[PDB]
């Protein structure tokens, strides 16, 4: 409901607003943990906020935040990077390369891929309006018709109402909505490796994840 | 109960 | 550049001769069966079809036309994502079961014994139980099979970009020919990439389980294996 | 490396 209520250009006007901030950080992982905390605090009312969201029962939320956090966490890190071709933009005040990845495991083979979807993004030009319909497939497409399939159509059926407009013939229409959606499965490929990596060294007893991130963790684990 | 549950409650 | 130029009919025809066969395991019927080593069928099983998916991809319009390392690099990503969306595809007409052979049907009961199956087994499950309900065709399959193939691979590789398109023209094709209106086609065109996501889900899952360790991976399993080794895992 | 190599040469 709610969200098949909504025109494409209200569906549109309603995920700019439900948007999250652009935090700033307070060793590498301690501040890149402390940085996804306190986003992940604002990507729950940023999903609450979400049409279609809200029509799920508790269950149901939980179970897509638990299995996209990382995800959304990682297409918002990278849509903000556009703009720094070989730099990572985590926050506006620690814009990383591809460099500051080691001395700890994995970081840079993340940071590699995080930087070559940036520059997939790059490439497409991809626009702001593109970016909040695809971070609200990643949040209902993470589980596991109905109601969610039915809200991921009316997104797509925004996606491609926002090519059309800018001008997009029907053959570029579906080529770009196919190359979108191809990247976010490099994106959550990407959040696997980050999640596996996570574990590892949470295992290790290395990087105090807050408490928010322990349960998210355990929630794939 | 779990901080995600608790949080999306309100 | 001779891909770029098959249209959408002999695009399908291109892929759907490409087709590996479907393989048997050395289970035997005649004696009982021990799930000590069901890892040890599929292991088996899955080694046979990579040589089969290996000569297959070099039957996928364009990907030749790359070089060794490109074709290398791809072939590595996506093995395991090919071999699972292969399954899923032939479990599709048993829903709780998961055909890895016409004589090797597996039930979620099967998982158990062994680590790590009932989590991927219900993950295979509910992705054949999506295309299942999505009625995925034979037609649409060989497409999102080969664009897993050529986009797995996290002087520009713009070669792959034009035949990602093709194969996308090729798929609204299929499902205009089947008499969906313009938004059902974006609508489903979408979803079906949206369930390759989950298939690089599953694969990455399926990954870390299997090196993380009988279980007698074969020499070239063991490639597949370690190219998901130090590009990416956590010793 | 090798052995894909090789299944790639037929
Ligand atoms: C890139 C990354 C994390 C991250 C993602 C988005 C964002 O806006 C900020 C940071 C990250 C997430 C949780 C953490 O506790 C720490 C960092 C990330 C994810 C997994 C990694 C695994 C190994 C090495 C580096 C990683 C970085
Ligand atoms: C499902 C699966 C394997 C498989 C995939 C496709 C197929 O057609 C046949 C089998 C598989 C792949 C490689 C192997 O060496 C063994 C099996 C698979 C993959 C990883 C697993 C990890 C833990 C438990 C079960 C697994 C099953």
């Amino acid at each position: 409901s709610l969200a098949l209520s909504l025109t494409a250009d209200q569906m549109v006007s309603a995920l700019l607003d439900a948007e999250p901030p652009i935090l700033y950080s307070e060793s590498m992982m301690g501040l890149l943990t402390n940085l996804a905390d306190r986003e992940l605090v604002h990507m729950i009312n940023w999903a609450k906020r979400v049409p279609g969201f809200v029509d799920l029962t508790l269950h149901d939320q939980v179970h897509l935040l638990e299995c996209a956090w990382l995800e959304i966490l990682m297409i918002g890190l990278v849509w903000r990077s556009m703009e720094h071709p070989g730099k990572l933009l985590f926050a506006p005040n620690l814009l990383l390369d591809r460099n500051q990845g080691k001395c700890v495991e994995g970081m840079v083979e993340i940071f590699d891929m995080l930087l070559a979807t940036s520059s997939r993004f790059r490439m497409m030009n991809l626009q702001g309006e593109e970016f909040v319909c695809l971070k609200s497939i990643i949040l209902l497409n993470s589980g596991v018709k109905d109601h969610i399939h039915r809200v991921l159509d009316k997104i797509t059926d925004t996606l491609i109402h926002l090519m059309a407009k800018a001008g997009l013939t029907l053959q570029q229409q579906h080529q770009r909505l196919a190359q979108l959606l191809l990247i976010l499965s490099h994106i959550r490929h990407m959040s696997n490796k980050g999640m596996e990596h996570l574990y590892s060294m949470k295992c290790k007893n290395v990087v105090p994840l807050s408490d928010l991130l322990l349960e998210m963790l355990d929630a794939h684990r | 109960h779990k901080i995600l549950h608790r949080l999306l409650q309100d």
